[PDB]
C-alpha cells in the first residue's frame, strides 16, 4: 500500500570499527536497507532479488562482515558503480518494479521517503528540493514506483548552492545486466 | 583494509500499528 | 520513545482520531469542538479553530511526531482507521475520494480526523466524514492538506 | 471536558 519507512541504529562508532577490523557480524539482520559504514563513510545498501547492492564509490572492493567472517563481492562493475555481496541471512529483498511509473519515491538513511519525478533513464528530480547535508548518506538507497518496487539506486546528487533538486540514480537494469 | 559493516537498517514492510502499552 | 504520528482520541460521549501534521495535532470540529486537549500539565488550548471547514489543532503532544504534507499530487491514496487497517482510496475531486472497495459502514467507524496518505505516506488530508449508501461506505470526504497548510497563516 | 489521548498509531510499524 503506502511506502513508510523506519531506522534502527545496530552498533556504535567503536563497536563499528571493530567489526570493519574483525570482519565478524553477529548482530541479526533485518530489513530491506542496510544503514552501512567503512573507517572514512557510511551509506546504504539495498536487497535486491537476493542480493545486497551498494555503491562502488563507497564500498571499492570491500568485503562486507558477517557471522561468518568477511564475505566478497558477487559482482563488482566500476564503469556502473555497483557492488553486490550477497545478501545477510535475515535481510528481505525488493521486488524489480515492472510498472514503468514515472513517480519515484527515495527512501533515506532517516528512512524518510521523499517524492522524485523520473526524467530520464538514470535522472530525476526532488519534487521538494532539499539541503545536501540532508542527503548525506544516503546513497545506494532505494528508488521505488508507486507499488514500493525498486526502480533504481541513489548514486549522485545534482546540487546548486548546497540545495539538491536532482539524484543520478543505478537503474535496475543495469543491476539485471549485472547479474550476467 | 577493513570490511564494510551493517550499522544500522531501514524497514519497508512494517505496516501501520497501535504502540503496544 | 516510539512516536505516533496519529492519536486516537476520546470525548466522553464519541470517539476518533488525530494526525500530527507540521508540529500541530489536527482533528475534526465536529468531534472535538473547541474542547481543550488533556496533558500531564492540565488543559491545552486550541491553536486553530476553523468551524468552516471542520478543523481544529492543538500543539502536537508528547509521544507525537509529524507527518509530511504530500507534495507529489498523485490520486492514489490510502486511509488509516483506527484500528490500523489501510484503505486504498481513489481521489475523485478536491476533498472526495472513493473507495477501491467498499466496506460497511462501522468499519470506518471512529476514523475520521485520521491521515489520507499518498504512495508516499505523505500526508493529503484529514479523513472528515463517511460518504455511505445504506450501510455501505464507498466513499470519504477529507480535509485537504492545504486547508490545515492556510489556516496556519 | 477534554479531548484524551487513547493510544498511538505508528504509521511505519515501527516496534518498540
Ligand atoms: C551519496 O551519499 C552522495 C554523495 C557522497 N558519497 C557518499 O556519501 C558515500 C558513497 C560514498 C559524496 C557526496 N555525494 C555526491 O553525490 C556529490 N556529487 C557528485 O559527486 N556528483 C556528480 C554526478 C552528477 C553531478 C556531478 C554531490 C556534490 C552531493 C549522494 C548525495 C550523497
Ligand atoms: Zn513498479
Ligand atoms: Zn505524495
Amino acid at each position: 500500500a503506502p511506502i513508510t519507512a523506519y531506522a534502527q541504529q545496530t552498533r556504535g562508532l567503536l563497536g563499528c570499527i571493530i567489526t570493519s577490523l574483525t570482519g565478524r557480524d553477529k548482530n541479526q539482520v533485518e530489513g530491506e536497507v542496510q544503514i552501512v559504514s567503512t573507517a572514512t563513510q557510511t551509506f546504504l545498501a539495498t536487497c535486491i532479488n537476493g542480493v545486497c547492492w551498494t555503491v562502488y564509490h563507497g564500498a571499492g572492493t570491500r568485503t562486507i562482515a558477517s557471522p561468518k567472517g568477511p564475505v566478497i563481492q558477487m559482482y563488482t562493475n566500476v564503469d556502473q558503480d555497483l557492488v553486490g555481496w550477497p545478501a545477510p541471512q535475515g535481510s528481505r529483498s525488493l521486488t524489480p518494479c515492472t510498472c514503468g511509473s514515472s513517480d519515484l519515491y527515495l527512501v533515506t538513511r532517516h528512512a524518510d521517503v521523499i517524492p522524485v519525478r523520473r526524467r530520464g533513464d538514470s535522472r530525476g528530480s526532488l519534487l521538494s528540493p532539499r539541503p545536501i547535508s540532508y542527503l548525506k548518506g544516503s546513497s545506494g538507497g532505494p528508488l521505488l514506483c508507486p507499488a514500493g518496487h525498486a526502480v533504481g539506486l541513489f548514486r549522485a546528487a545534482v546540487c546548486t548552492r548546497g540545495v539538491t533538486k536532482a539524484v543520478d540514480f543505478i537503474p535496475v537494469e543495469n543491476l539485471e545486466t549485472t547479474m550476467r | 583494509k577493513g570490511s564494510v559493516v551493517i550499522v544500522g537498517r531501514i524497514v519497508l514492510s512494517g505496516k501501520p500499528a497501535i504502540i503496544p502499552k
